[PDB]
């Protein structure tokens, strides 16, 4: 190998060329003291907190900059290493505020922290301080610029992640001030992260603000349900009640982000909820009652149904118990129309091969492709971390990437070969120029929107795209482990779904309209009373009165994401659970406990009484959906390309739109985000 | 998985000291009836008695046995030297305590412990 | 660093070290490992079957003469497979100085009682099986000593929680005190409050 | 009354389930053909063994162990499935 | 001695500024002192150049040497405040 | 503070009470705060 | 001998007093704490931690308080390795799920490439 | 600035009043809801705000070490007074 030998205090280290004195320091178990450095930030060396000696030289290098050379003695704890961390500490709270009671990074600060522990004890700055006008950079992230230390992660982080370019330093000297230099608001789909990396308060997040305080907030580890990337988080909480909600680090989803829906919808979880069973009184208004009553008038009508007199649409936020739940629970009455939102299209294949309709790569395998190909999706809102690794690999591997459909911002540059979907047609030709690009690369990848899959020529759109992967990877240089095909999904319910069996859509209910209709979360406004018979029996199921609700005959109050132990899986097929966070309010129960007492009420009880049990029924549905955090490989991409050759579906002339065009669309798409007064202040600060 | 033992060698020293403190506290149950002057049975507290050995009679370790004998031997004497009340007595029979939900219905008509 | 550091004994750490040195030596079926503190204090760690023959050289031998034992403790350590470290405790007052006795058990091995030895173990040890769970073979009277009489559960074992698992109140129906599971009007507030940078370098663990 | 959908558990690695990959390379696509209507969950996962669930009316679910099987094996399962409907 | 702008009716985005043809010219000549691919280091001559054709830089002339450069504008304020001579005011 | 007079202020007591444990105007304890969870109000109209 | 030889499972349930309510009923999870995002500091990623799923707090009726019906809504545990806190939880006959621990990966950092020739990683400000 | 609810309950100055179907005003009956009626909000925007000839000024409250901790405010803007984010005395730069 090409390790070169250093020493750490004199602990010999083999590192890689390359390799800073922070990281070696770090290979040796030892964090070195930083305000500026971040590692997946571009390193800056602008705070000099990091400065260490190496000895036999005299002067201190910075850590987070300085490559190791061979034979280097790193003395992280000597004593001009800790002069200059102190010399350091004094100069950086020199001009800063004394606002650590008013401040909301207080006991989560670094700069108090490493000042308790690297800084001295005491101050000798006899003068005034220095004072910064504040800044209006939206209605998401506070900003008090007193408290600011310069470090510039602010500036690092909107231009290298966030693609932004628009915060910088403005001023010179003591006077350099971190801002826009204009009244302008910092609405990106990632714009809240700058207040995870600024060190201090001069960020703060402006909904969490004033609230609590860090060392009683209890930390529940948990996932995001906003998309289907499976971001995970922090649900922090305080004496029963969700205070705000931070990232998790996980190296192959979300590095150490989340977006903007994910940090700040929250509040739209304690609006708008579903408490106590609502049935329909004489005068056919929603009026509360028990459950022994509403389970009873559920039951009572699903005793009268048998086969296609009872249907279901899975909500875009149901969990994997929920749905092998109804899903039996239908089956007992032998009904297999169970339907989602969402369309996936069932021509050829279908649901029953995996691969078709995966994120097959992975989200970290964007950082060995070479050629990104993006069909009729807006990744930036539809799933915006896999847009955020799509921008890494674009930074740091010189990512190629072309967008079939309507020319999107995705904060980096691409190649936009138009928005008709009869390029589809050329690419799986070789008419078009992109072709050879796709023909010479060695790690292609084509991604498919599953929001350009709800127009009604979705199999014919599927069947081009995975004709282009099929011509590809069958002649091309690619390996064999390599996948190629790829279906972004933005529904965090949807591949759970698919995993179990539903029929994606809800075309098999507007074949036959049932006589009772189950509504888990369904919210999408896909059918409505207008396509049901007279007196069809809807059943909501939920957690939110949003869209299925005021149309529904009796309410079933359900548990949100933060209120139940649940099992979501991502666009690549990754299975993950949620915690209990807080308890449901009022008589809101967890889903499948609805569903369950619902089986035992009307005859029917399925064979599962504890959380466990319903894990090994969907274990025994498909065995994946147990095995956390992991991503089962899925092949057979030959077998559905050869069924999707089958029936010729024809492309319509429409051209590829997303749904989602602007930053105004973003923030309102399920039932939390359209309860969210938080999202609802960001949707009129975008629109002004 | 060579462990030193408490008394028994293996189960059967166990369960000779099991039956011994069995002995012991049927022979006790009509005294601790009449003295501390309780509102139940000699029946029932023999009763609950034989509910408390039959709750531990799946342990098939011997030093566990022995702990369990030994906190016996330890109640026992505590009850028959008058150190317990009438109250340490009667909270085996959890008289106050209103019955639990045992099924999975009423478990989910009550909240939303498993 | 004269004013507001703690002065270091150097005299007594060379002489306790001397004193550890010797234990190991004359002792070396049971002990351990010896260590003396930044703040000279000598700890002999043991093996548990020497509890007896450590604590009787320590009393009865004329370089040593602990006569008196201050203290008897033990900490529940979760992370070992012997959980609990019983922890002697004792005064020389003919060299005037102390020395630490340390050992272990899980909860099923007893360690022998040393009330042949210290007659002031006698409740010590006795607390140690009230709040510990540690059982002493051939200890005179071993009962509980702190608890309430039908008390289940070892409470200074570090998964007992902090309130417990029952309460008391008087009952007016049965017109006796009785006990009913834990049910908190305020739960207590669970401060999360260590920092996540490093306070002592000295005290660095290698890494995995 | 009838079998109403299919589900083939396997591994893609373990030699146990490779007359099951060996069945899904060559006899599922005219397997899919032949049913169009019938849904046949291929499902794989990292360490299980093989398994062929096959759900009927009204919840009822058989199943048959699919382990160490060659293809004409899986394939006689199967049709032993298709043509069973009880 | 600010360093941040506010919209005032003399200096705003909408405050009439463009480059005279011969000013054009002399953009182009600066341009081209510089290697293909790093056009933004053409920003302190040109800015100095809205300078002296204007004789002082409101925020249009900041916004128009951004977008003859295409660089994000914040990179030009960035350069006008850092450095004494431009005259951010007039 | 006939000699030292205590420091006035707008908002110290100008009438002392004593201590009014025990009568109709003793303190009564409650919780300060507003509701956490909004509910869903159901519309007033019917779903035909 | 003074040695005798147990080749049951390690199992102290009946010793420890819990009430069977909270061991059977319990999920433990055996995790190592995520660094809280806030902070770029690792030292309360160093070890592994049990603890248990949250059950009901609701509002006292007099003053609003957080009350709770869970002993255990406080019990986080310390333990140097994971097999230690599997031992524990399988000790204690607490069923129990286990999150792998989740290092960062080694980045690839160079000052230099903040100016590079012709790669898109320049920064456009420093 | 205490106002009433329609239940004939006074509102503090959080903005706390049991709901008319709320059964916890029962507590109350024969006694009463102590409320404070000197409302901070409504006394901190009585004072003037003060007038200084300065563009960073210094405020501790008063008193010296009785007051908070001695805050810089900046006066830069003149759209809007730089308030003291402790005691919410405001402040504006004379010019
Ligand atoms: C008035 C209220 C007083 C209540 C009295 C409380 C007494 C509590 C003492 C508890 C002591 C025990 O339960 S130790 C028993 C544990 N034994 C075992 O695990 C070994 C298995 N033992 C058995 O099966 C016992 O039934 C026998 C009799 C030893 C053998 O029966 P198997 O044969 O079929
Ligand atoms: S940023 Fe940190 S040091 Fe500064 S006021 Fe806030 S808590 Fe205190
Ligand atoms: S606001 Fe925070 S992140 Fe931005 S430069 Fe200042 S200290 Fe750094
Ligand atoms: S961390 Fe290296 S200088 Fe800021
Ligand atoms: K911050
Ligand atoms: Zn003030």
């Amino acid at each position: 190998s090409n390790l070169i030998e250093v020493f750490v205090d004199g602990q010999s280290v083999m590192v890689e060329p390359g390799t800073t004195v922070l990281q070696a320091c770090e290979k040796v178990g030892m964090q070195i003291p930083r305000f500026c450095y971040h590692e997946r930030l571009s390193v800056a060396g602008n705070c000099r907190m990091c400065l260490v000696e190496i000895e036999k030289a005299p002067k201190v290098v910075a850590a987070c900059a300085m490559p190791v050379m061979k034979g280097w003695n790193i003395l992280t704890n000597s004593e001009k290493t800790k002069k200059a961390r102190e010399g350091v500490m004094e100069f950086l709270l020199a001009n800063h505020p004394l606002d650590c009671p008013i401040c909301d990074q207080g006991g989560e600060c670094d700069l108090q922290d490493q000042s308790m522990m690297f800084g001295s004890d005491r101050s000798r700055f006899l003068e005034g301080k220095r004072a910064v006008e504040d800044k209006n950079i939206g209605p998401l992230v506070k900003t008090i610029m007193t408290r600011c230390i310069q470090c510039t992660r602010c500036i690092r982080f909107a231009s290298e992640i966030a693609g932004v370019d628009d915060l910088g330093t403005t001023g010179r000297g003591n006077d350099m001030q971190v801002g826009t230099y204009i009244e302008k608001m910092f609405m990106s789909e990632l714009s809240g992260n700058i207040i995870d990396i600024c060190p201090v308060g001069a960020l703060t997040s402006k909904p969490y603000a004033f609230t609590a305080r860090p060392w009683e907030t209890r930390k529940t580890e948990s996932i995001d349900v906003m998309d289907a990337v499976g971001s995970n988080i922090v649900v922090s909480t305080r004496t029963g009640e969700v205070m705000r909600i931070l990232p998790r680090m996980h190296e192959d989803i979300n590095e150490e982000w989340i977006s903007d829906k994910t940090r700040f919808a929250y509040d739209g979880l304690k609006r708008q909820r579903l408490t106590e069973p609502m049935v329909r009184n004489e005068k056919g208004l929603l009026t509360h009652t028990t459950w022994e009553d509403a389970l009873s008038r559920v039951a009572g009508m699903l005793q009268s149904c048998q086969g296609n007199d009872v249907a279901a649409i899975a909500g875009g936020l149901v969990d994997a118990e929920a749905l092998i739940a109804l899903k039996d629970l239908l089956n007992r009455v032998d009904s297999d129309t169970l339907c989602t939102e969402e369309v996936f299209p069932t021509a050829g294949a279908g649901t029953d091969l995996r691969s078709n309709y995966l994120l097959n790569t992975t989200i970290a395998g964007v950082e060995e492709a070479d050629v990104v190909l993006l069909v009729g999706t807006n990744p930036r809102f539809e799933a915006p971390l896999f847009n955020a690794r799509i921008r890494k690999s674009w930074l740091h591997n010189d990512l190629k990437v072309a967008l079939i459909g309507s020319p999107v911002d995705l904060t980096y540059r691409y190649d936009h070969l138009g928005d008709s979907p009869k390029i589809l047609q050329d690419i799986a030709s070789g008419s078009h120029p992109f072709s050879q690009v796709l023909q010479e690369a060695k790690k292609p990848m084509v991604v498919l929107g599953s929001s350009a899959l709800q127009r009604n020529d979705g199999a014919a759109i599927l069947a081009a795209v995975s004709n282009i992967a099929q011509k590809i990877r069958t002649s091309s240089g690619v390996t064999g482990d390599w996948k190629v095909m790829n279906i972004l999904h933005r529904i965090a319910s949807q591949v759970a779904a698919l995993d179990l069996g539903y029929k994606p859509g809800v075309e098999a209910i507007r074949k036959n309209p049932p006589k009772m209709l189950f509504l888990l979360g369904a919210d999408g406004g896909c059918v409505t009373r207008q396509d049901l018979p007279k007196d069809c029996f809807i059943v909501y199921q939920g957690h939110h009165g949003d869209v299925g609700a005021p149309i529904a005959d009796v309410i079933l109050p359900g548990a949100a994401y933060t209120e139940k132990s649940a099992t979501y899986v991502n666009t690549e097929g990754r299975a993950q659970q949620t915690k209990v966070a807080v308890m449901p309010p009022g008589l809101a129960r967890e889903d499948w406990k609805i569903i369950r007492a619902l089986s035992e009420i009307a005859g029917m009880t399925l064979p599962y009484d504890t959380l466990d049990q319903v894990r090994n029924r969907l274990e025994e549905v498909s065995p994946n959906l147990v095995r956390y955090d992991d991503v089962e490989g899925a092949n057979y991409f030959q077998q559905a390309s050869e069924l999707s050759k089958l029936v010729n579906q024809q492309l319509l002339a429409d051209p590829l739109v997303p749904p989602q065009l602007t930053i105004k669309d973003f923030y309102m798409t399920d039932s939390i985000s359209r309860a969210s007064q938080t999202m609802a202040k960001c949707v009129k600060a975008v629109t002004e | 998985t060579s462990v030193k033992p408490i008394f028994s060698r293996d189960m059967n020293e166990a369960k000779r000291r099991v039956r011994e403190l069995y002995r012991a506290w049927y022979r006790e149950v009509p005294n601790t009836v009449h003295l501390f002057q309780l509102d139940i049975s000699v029946k029932q507290g023999r009763d609950k008695v034989r509910e408390m050995f039959k709750k531990n009679a799946h342990v098939t370790d011997p030093r566990v046995v022995d702990l369990l004998v030994i906190k016996g031997k330890m109640e026992l004497e505590e009850t028959i030297n008058v150190w317990k009340q009438r109250t340490h007595v009667m909270r085996f029979f959890h008289e106050t305590e209103a019955p639990r939900p045992k099924d999975f219905l009423s478990k989910f008509y009550v909240g939303h412990d498993p | 660093t004269r004013p507001t550091v703690r002065p270091r004994n150097d005299v007594a750490h060379k002489q306790l070290s001397a004193f550890g040195e010797y234990v190991a030596e004359i002792l070396p079926k049971y002990v351990q490992q010896v260590q003396v503190s930044c703040f000279s204090e000598l700890e002999i760690c043991i093996h548990p079957d020497g509890v007896i023959p450590v604590l009787t050289f320590l009393r009865d031998h004329s370089n040593a003469q602990f006569k008196s034992l201050a203290d008897l403790t033990a900490v529940d350590i979760p992370t070992r497979q012997n959980r609990f470290e019983i922890v002697y405790n004792l005064l020389s007052l003919r060299f005037n100085s102390r020395i630490r006795v340390k050992t272990y058990t899980d909860e099923l091995t007893p360690v022998e009682s040393s009330v042949s030895v210290y007659k002031a173990a006698n409740w010590y040890e006795r607390e140690i099986w009230d709040m510990f769970g540690v059982f002493f073979a051939n200890h005179p009277d071993l009962r509980r000593i702190l608890t309430d009489y039908g008390f289940e559960g070892h409470p200074f074992r570090k998964d007992f929680p902090l309130s417990g698992y029952v309460e008391l109140r008087y009952d007016d129906e049965v017109k006796r005190v009785v006990a009913e599971p834990v049910e908190l009007a305020q739960e207590f507030r669970k401060f999360d409050l260590n920092s996540p940078w490093e306070a002592f370098p000295a005290y660095r663990q290698p890494p995995e | 009354l009838g079998l109403r959908e299919i589900r083939i558990h396997l591994c893609q690695r373990s030699p146990g389930s490779q007359g099951v990959r060996d069945f899904i390379e060559k006899r599922y696509v005219e397997l899919k053909k032949a049913n169009p209507d019938l849904p046949i969950l291929i499902r794989e996962c990292s360490d299980v063994q093989p398994k062929l669930w096959a759900r009927y009316a009204f919840g009822q679910e058989k199943n048959v162990s699919l382990n160490n099987f060659s293809a004409d094996q899986v394939t006689r399962a199967l049709e032993n499935v298709l043509s069973s409907k009880a | 001695a600010l360093f941040v702008h506010r919209d005032t009716p003399k200096n705003n985005p909408e405050t009439p500024f463009d480059f005279t043809p011969e000013n054009y010219k002399r953009i182009e000549a600066i341009v081209k002192n510089y290697p293909e691919g790093h056009k933004a280091a053409a920003v302190l001559p040109v800015l100095d150049l809205a300078q002296r054709q204007n004789g002082w830089l409101p925020i249009s002339a900041m916004n128009k040497v951004a977008e003859i450069l295409q660089v994000p504008p914040m990179r030009v304020y960035e350069v006008a405040t850092f450095y004494t001579m431009y005259n951010r005011k007039p | 503070p006939t000699v030292k007079p205590p420091t006035a202020r707008k908002f110290i007591w100008t009438n002392h009470k004593f201590n009014l444990s025990g009568t109709p105007q003793q303190y009564v304890p409650y919780s300060t705060t507003r509701k956490k969870i909004q509910e869903w109000v159901p519309p007033s109209t019917p779903y035909k | 001998t003074q040695l005798i030889t147990v080749d049951e499972k390690l199992d102290i349930t009946t010793l420890t007093g819990v009430p069977e309510e909270h061991i059977k009923t319990r999920k433990a999870r055996i995790f190592v704490p995520a660094r809280n995002n806030m902070q770029s500091g690792v030292n309360n990623t160093k070890k592994w931690k049990m603890e248990f799923d949250t059950r009901e707090r609701w509002e006292n009726p007099l003053m609003g308080w957080a009350s709770t019906a869970d002993p255990l809504s406080n019990l986080v545990l310390t333990f140097s390795t994971k097999e230690d806190a599997i031992a524990f939880a399988e000790k204690n006959g607490w069923s129990y799920d286990v999150e792998e621990r989740k290092v960062p990966k080694p980045k690839s950092k160079s000052y230099g490439a903040n100016f590079s020739w012709n790669k898109r990683t320049r920064v456009s400000t420093k | 600035g205490v106002r009433t609810s329609p239940t004939g309950e006074k509102v503090t100055h959080t903005g706390q009043v049991y709901d008319d179907e709320d059964y916890r005003r029962v507590r109350f009956v024969g006694r009463q809801k102590e409320v404070n009626e000197n409302f901070a909000i409504d006394l901190i925007a009585e004072q003037p705000v003060s007038q200084v000839g300065s563009r960073v000024i210094s405020c501790d409250g008063g008193g010296g070490a009785l007051g908070h901790p001695r805050v810089y405010i900046n006066l830069d803007k003149e759209t809007k007074t730089g308030t003291c984010g402790y005691c919410g005395l405001q402040f504006r730069q004379q010019h």
